[PDB]
RNA sequence: GUUACGGCGGUCCAUAGCGGCAGGGAAACGCCCGGUCCCAUCCCGAACCCGGAAGCUAAGCCUGCCAGCGCCGAUGAUACUACCCAUCCGGGUGGAAAAGUAGGACACCGCCGAACAC
RNA sequence: UACAACUUGGUAUUGGUGCUCGAUCGUAUUGGGCCUCUAACCUCGGACCGUAUAUCCGGUUCAGGGACAGUGCCUGGUGGGUAGUUUAACUGGGGCGGUUGCCUCCUAAAAUGUAACGGAGGCGCCCAAAGGUUCCCUCAACCUGGACGGCAAUCAGGUGUUGAGUGUAAGUGCACAAGGGAGCUUGACUGCGAGACGGACAUGUCGAGCAGGGACGAAAGUCGGGACUAGUGAUCCGGCACCUCUGAGUGGAAGGGGUGUCGCUCAACGGAUAAAAGGUACCCCGGGGAUAACAGGCUGAUCUUCCCCAAGAGUCCAUAUCGACGGGAUGGUUUGGCACCUCGAUGUCGGCUCGUCGCAUCCUGGGGCUGGAGCAGGUCCCAAGGGUUGGGCUGUUCGCCCAUUAAAGC
RNA sequence: CGGUGCUGGAAGGUUAAGAGGACCCGUUAACUCCCUUUGGGGGUGAAGCGGAGAAUUUAAGCCCCAGUAAACGGCGGUGGUAACUAUAACCAUCCUAAGGUAGCGAAAUUCCUUGUCGGGUAAGUUCCGACCUGCACGAAUGGCGUAACGACUUCUCAACUGUC
RNA sequence: UUGUGCGCCGAUAAUGUAGCGGGGCUCAAGCACACCGCCGAAGCCGCGGCAGCCAACGUGUUGGCUGGGUAGGGGAGCGUCC
RNA sequence: CAAACUCCGUGAUAGCUGGUUCUCCCCGAAAUGCAUUUAGGUGCAGCGUCGCAUGUUUCUUGCCGGAGGUAGAGCUACUGGAUGGCCGAUGGGCCCCACAGGGUUACUGACGUCAGCCAAACUCCGAAUGCCGGUAAGUCCAAGAGUGCGGCAGUGAGACGGCGGGGGAUAAGCUCCGUGCGUCGAGAGGGAAACAGCCCAGAUCGCCGGCUAAGGCCCCUAAGCGUGUGCUAAGUGGAAAAGGAU
RNA sequence: UUUGAAGAAUGAGCCUGCGAGUCAGGGACAUGUCGCGAGGUUAACCCGGGUGGGGUAGCCGCAGCGAAAGCGAGUCUGAAUAGGGCGUAUCCACACAAGAGUGUGUGGUGUAGUGGUGUGUUCUGGACCCGAAGCGGAGUGAUCUACCCAUGGCCAGGGUGAAGC
RNA sequence: GGCGUCUGGGGGGAACGCGGGGAAGUGAAACAUCUCAGUACCCGUAGGAAGAGAAAACAAAAUGUGAUUCCGUGAGUAGUGG
């Protein structure tokens, strides 16, 4: 849809923490990012869905 | 004006009301302390008698205030404040 | 016959805010300027678009140094 | 104290820039000599970095002189305008430009560090 | 958006046999399709009876049909036949056009702000890097060409100060870079937030510092998205994940709950509903000169009538008579603009009768000049006393036509 | 015969109610580590219970194939193309289903428009008769004529008269 | 020729002069320049009265001011019936 | 009669129209912005009032610190736009194309330079104003000044005139803006005959008093048919231009 | 009513009577004012041919924060002294900081609401007064007219001359 | 079905009560859900009252209430609602 709607979760936490958009055509390779999130209380790379 | 009202254009609080509420009231220390003058224990009687809580109210209290003449407490449900203000006083309140 | 044009912007009020001279407390914003029409001086902050502000209070002060316009506070006197 | 020295600095940063002319190597400055080792070329020791001081101040820098050009700038007037006016019609007081003009003008100064002298 | 009616199936009024078709070619799957039959059911066929008369009706017999049909209930279709409704505002009268939010500039009168159907342009994104940081460095303009190769491709020598440029328009900025390249890497962090800016309000903007962790740089420090300013959507209802929220009496669970997060060109962009088009000259009501159609009024673009300079026309000669390119005025009469008077009423075109006034004069009257031989003209000046056709055509005003007069005026 | 309807054909696709029971979810006996002594605190899940819950059977209809116009409805533009002269009477273009045949036609339809021409009148924007450049006729929401009829429309003529 | 202040023509409407308000005005009652005057309002001052606000003192006087007003706000009253 | 009539729901509902009754005393608006199935309605903020509170924090001027980017001005300063000149190689090019002489030929001529304008979206320049900030004096028997909070409704149909302007044609009594503009609205008085909006000036009441502003002083009509110095012959005064005239 | 009216904009022929912000509610709030005061007050109801007495059932404030668990002069947020949001009525004097305006700790001044009564506003009621076109339910009408149904009556006189014979 | 005989009822009445049926104007600033409201109105019953009435009700561990009906509360609270 021109920049679909994308979520980021943690590992261990498993939370729809943080949520991004993107040019799927353009990136058809999953999204990593290394990041914070609170409750686990230290960075962590999070996912793609 | 027909634009979106106040009170229709801001989101409802969250979270319920949780009706089943056993709700208490809260005589200060200080007050009872100075109903005190000579101090001896304490019971619901003698607080109706004070006028400090609806006669069949039952009550939980915190110690807000400091208590120095010896009061014996007959209580339900304390707090700790009051509970260690009765201690440093040298009596009791014990909970029944 | 029929026209094209008559649509316009908004109006956000831009331009100095604090002038020279005047006693402003900290975090005070001084200017709104779209382009770099003046530049930080010390105890001013750089906002995240153009913005000016102090980071402590006293009087601020406009000058000219090397043909710019810089704004810059200078503390005034504790009583 | 002097200096025809190098860094850092100032200043409602060109009265301080540009152009032409002449001159400087004791020390410092530049250029300079070569790339094992640091490091770099989206290739190159061009840039940077490094080792050394054989050479030279041509370039650059500096200083001095030149008004060719930039540049600053009067007094005066004019434009302009705050207020008030008279039956429009423009004046009364206040404020006073821009450009142009005589002119000015080839920066000044601070702190440290280098060669001569005490 | 429904509903009346019409139409389907299942289910019930509901019975039996024979056949033929299925998932645990010789072992098993209970229902579908057909042919029959009487007995439910129908009969508006017949014949008796209630009856002395009764075409209603009820009962009896038989006869035809017959598990159909009809009827309910659920359901799907179709459904202006019937019904309740919707069908925007802005608008220099409405309607048709165009716009409806956001961004840039000008209008904007040197704080802000400041309208118009005023002048001009864009937005409903892009981006794992075009982000952060560290480091290097800076153009374009420029003369020459071992050949293609040219006016321009890449160039280096050696005046080189943005004149080149900076994701998407304009303005504001930007070389101390906000401009490129690379290296590394995620701060496009987490929770707060001193105080401010703007906001009618909901909102919207900026921001030093505090706690954990990380990023770049040895360090100094910078890092809470993109150089900024557009790239957007309230509330309800619902969906999804985590929690040391509750939990309809015991546990509980369920049930509900939070934090995070998704669903609208709801663009008529603060979004009347999840759900929307038209005529009414068959009309109707309450209102308005807040707003049109005629008139009046203000104005004079256009109109008409004057006038100014004078090239050329006119055998040569500007002005006998026309006057090119241009300019300045008058009247309020034509086409127009404004909506100030009248929508608790100002009757509209022509014709008929009747007229009355001005004069820019149609004749009659008096003059000047002629490119005025005379007659007959042309033109300009004074003059409003008087007069100023009738018919055919069309509703016509107008106009053409016929035929008169001194004329057939504006 | 494309659209909309109606009429027939239901082989296919979609879909009703009604049946239904795979998954998922709740609860609970037993338990499952250790604690006491005469089951819960650190997860499974018993049969039933119930929750959402399956796929599977489904008629008409719609989609689909034909017919139907005295059913509602339509019947074009474009260019080229002759022995003087303007034409198309022939061919090529697109597209839809076709692109107006006979008849009539500035008419109750013709806006320019008082079309042009002729008749009637001195004069005829009305009339009659023709031409066809039918803006925007047309064949059962019928075309063309039609004897007679009409307190119907237009026009002319003789008598007629104070309508003038 | 030039700069000037006044003048003139340029100049035609409709019910009746009707483009100084009119009469009239040049032997200006017009225009320009100065002066002195005088008229001219509900402006101001003069005298008397009422009321509001305010300050001082007192147990309501003194002094300063203000008093137009629609929508509308506030304060205090008159009268009628019972 | 485009859904008969009587009764009833029925006081149907009316953002629409009309009307709204006794006196006095005090203060005194707006026709704005924003939003609106909104434009002739309504709500919020400004604008008023009453009370309470802070009691000058407000106002005027002088001085001081300030930023502008308008009028104007300017342009070899840029973006644009413009006229006339200069060498003009090289039209960055032509009569013979020699690979070499001339528009030996009137062209084009680029650059730049000499000079002269113009611009709301040009500014290498740049004010009086207006605004915000600080200090000080003054009205300080109070304006009845400000700010906050609280009860109360109006109003969101403006007009005109002067200023700066857009649109219109520099027309409208036109429309749309700005004026810590003015006035009417919501204002009586005098002047311009008449005339809200133009000029002068704020009506507590009464007085058969006086001084004055604008405008006037021959009569209607109160005031000099005044003083002195000049102009005009046109009733100009007491409607107008381009142009013309011993 | 209007920006604006002598208005040629509306309404009034005249007089007299009648005619328009009322009324209810433990309704809500604020201002006056009245009683009591950390308290204030009662409804319905019972009994006095009389407004008395009884009746504390109930409501408001005394404490708020948090959506809730819950906490409590704090509380929410949060991993958090780490300040912020909201209250602790409100202040005076002493010390600690920066003097980021004020915050942080002590000793005193100690918290004022509630029920009448009258008033403006809001509230639901028709809610300042009159007024509509119209929608719906129940009934009354075909003595005019429309149609039709059954039974009767009406059409002077004078011409034209089909079929048939 | 047909007779004949005893006993009942038949209609009217203001409201109230029960029960069968049952709408729109209006508000939502429109409007369908919704509201208006089970109101008006129609109809059949009885009575002086009717109707309801002896838990298959609530409650919540208390070893509690104890038929129906009507008041004032509880409370505009929990909730329901484009
Ligand atoms: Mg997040
Ligand atoms: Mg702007
Ligand atoms: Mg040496
Ligand atoms: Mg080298
Ligand atoms: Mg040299
Ligand atoms: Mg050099
Ligand atoms: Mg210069
Ligand atoms: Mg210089
Ligand atoms: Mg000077
Ligand atoms: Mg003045
Ligand atoms: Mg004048
Ligand atoms: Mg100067
Ligand atoms: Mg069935
Ligand atoms: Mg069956
Ligand atoms: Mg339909
Ligand atoms: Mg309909
Ligand atoms: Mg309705
Ligand atoms: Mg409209
Ligand atoms: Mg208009
Ligand atoms: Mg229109
Ligand atoms: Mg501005
Ligand atoms: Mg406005
Ligand atoms: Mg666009
Ligand atoms: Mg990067
Ligand atoms: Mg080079
Ligand atoms: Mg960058
Ligand atoms: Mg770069
Ligand atoms: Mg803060
Ligand atoms: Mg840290
Ligand atoms: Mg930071
Ligand atoms: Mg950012
Ligand atoms: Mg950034
Ligand atoms: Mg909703
Ligand atoms: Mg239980
Ligand atoms: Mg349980
Ligand atoms: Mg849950
Ligand atoms: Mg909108
Ligand atoms: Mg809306
Ligand atoms: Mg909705
Ligand atoms: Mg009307
Ligand atoms: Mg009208
Ligand atoms: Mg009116
Ligand atoms: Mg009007
Ligand atoms: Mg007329
Ligand atoms: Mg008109
Ligand atoms: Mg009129
Ligand atoms: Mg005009
Ligand atoms: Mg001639
Ligand atoms: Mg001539
Ligand atoms: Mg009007
Ligand atoms: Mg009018
Ligand atoms: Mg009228
Ligand atoms: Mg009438
Ligand atoms: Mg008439
Ligand atoms: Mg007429
Ligand atoms: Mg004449
Ligand atoms: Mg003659
Ligand atoms: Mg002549
Ligand atoms: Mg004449
Ligand atoms: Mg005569
Ligand atoms: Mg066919
Ligand atoms: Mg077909
Ligand atoms: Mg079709
Ligand atoms: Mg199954
Ligand atoms: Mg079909
Ligand atoms: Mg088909
Ligand atoms: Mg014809
Ligand atoms: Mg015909
Ligand atoms: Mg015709
Ligand atoms: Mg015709
Ligand atoms: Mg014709
Ligand atoms: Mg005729
Ligand atoms: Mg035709
Ligand atoms: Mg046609
Ligand atoms: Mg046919
Ligand atoms: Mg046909
Ligand atoms: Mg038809
Ligand atoms: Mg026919
Ligand atoms: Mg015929
Ligand atoms: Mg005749
Ligand atoms: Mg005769
Ligand atoms: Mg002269
Ligand atoms: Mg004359
Ligand atoms: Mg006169
Ligand atoms: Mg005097
Ligand atoms: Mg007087
Ligand atoms: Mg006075
Ligand atoms: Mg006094
Ligand atoms: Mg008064
Ligand atoms: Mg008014
Ligand atoms: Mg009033
Ligand atoms: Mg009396
Ligand atoms: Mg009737
Ligand atoms: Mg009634
Ligand atoms: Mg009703
Ligand atoms: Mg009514
Ligand atoms: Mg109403
Ligand atoms: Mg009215
Ligand atoms: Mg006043
Ligand atoms: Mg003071
Ligand atoms: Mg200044
Ligand atoms: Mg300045
Ligand atoms: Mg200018
Ligand atoms: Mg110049
Ligand atoms: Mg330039
Ligand atoms: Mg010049
Ligand atoms: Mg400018
Ligand atoms: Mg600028
Ligand atoms: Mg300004
Ligand atoms: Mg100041
Ligand atoms: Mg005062
Ligand atoms: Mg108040
Ligand atoms: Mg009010
Ligand atoms: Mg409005
Ligand atoms: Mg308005
Ligand atoms: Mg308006
Ligand atoms: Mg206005
Ligand atoms: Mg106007
Ligand atoms: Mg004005
Ligand atoms: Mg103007
Ligand atoms: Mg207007
Ligand atoms: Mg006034
Ligand atoms: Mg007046
Ligand atoms: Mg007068
Ligand atoms: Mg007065
Ligand atoms: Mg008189
Ligand atoms: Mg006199
Ligand atoms: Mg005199
Ligand atoms: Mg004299
Ligand atoms: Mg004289
Ligand atoms: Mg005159
Ligand atoms: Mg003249
Ligand atoms: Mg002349
Ligand atoms: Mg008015
Ligand atoms: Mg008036
Ligand atoms: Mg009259
Ligand atoms: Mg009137
Ligand atoms: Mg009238
Ligand atoms: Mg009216
Ligand atoms: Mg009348
Ligand atoms: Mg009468
Ligand atoms: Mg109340
Ligand atoms: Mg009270
Ligand atoms: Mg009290
Ligand atoms: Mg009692
Ligand atoms: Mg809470
Ligand atoms: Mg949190
Ligand atoms: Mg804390
Ligand atoms: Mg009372
Ligand atoms: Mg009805
Ligand atoms: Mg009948
Ligand atoms: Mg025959
Ligand atoms: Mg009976
Ligand atoms: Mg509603
Ligand atoms: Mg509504
Ligand atoms: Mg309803
Ligand atoms: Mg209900
Ligand atoms: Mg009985
Ligand atoms: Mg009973
Ligand atoms: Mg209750
Ligand atoms: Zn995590």
């Amino acid at each position: 849809d021109v920049r679909p709607k994308i979520t980021l979760a943690c590992e261990v936490c498993k939370h729809r923490n943080y949520i991004t958009k993107k040019n799927r055509r353009n990136d058809p390779d999953r999204l990593e990012i290394k990041k914070f999130c609170p409750n686990c209380g230290t960075h962590q790379p999070h996912k793609e869905s | 004006g027909g634009q979106m009202p106040i009170h229709m254009r801001l989101p409802k609080l969250k979270g319920f009301k949780n009706r089943f509420r056993t709700e208490y009231q809260v005589v200060n220390v200080g007050d009872i302390n100075k109903a005190f003058p000579q101090g001896g224990t304490v019971g619901v009687d003698e607080l109706v008698a004070k006028g400090l809580v609806r006669k069949n109210s039952l009550v939980k209290v915190l110690g807000d205030g400091k208590l120095t003449v010896k009061v014996d407490v007959t209580a339900n449900k304390f707090s700790g404040s009051a509970r260690e203000a009765i201690t440093a006083a040298g009596g009791s309140a014990t909970e029944l | 016959s029929s026209s094209r044009n008559g649509r316009d912007s908004a109006a956000q009020r831009l331009g100095v805010k604090r002038f020279g001279g005047q006693v402003v407390k900290a975090g005070e914003i001084l200017v709104r300027q779209r382009g770099t029409h003046f530049h930080p001086g010390v105890n001013v902050g750089r906002g995240g678009d153009d913005t000016l502000f102090a980071l402590a209070p006293g009087a601020v002060e406009f000058g000219a140094k090397r043909g710019r316009k810089t704004v810059n506070i200078v503390p005034v006197a504790r009583p």
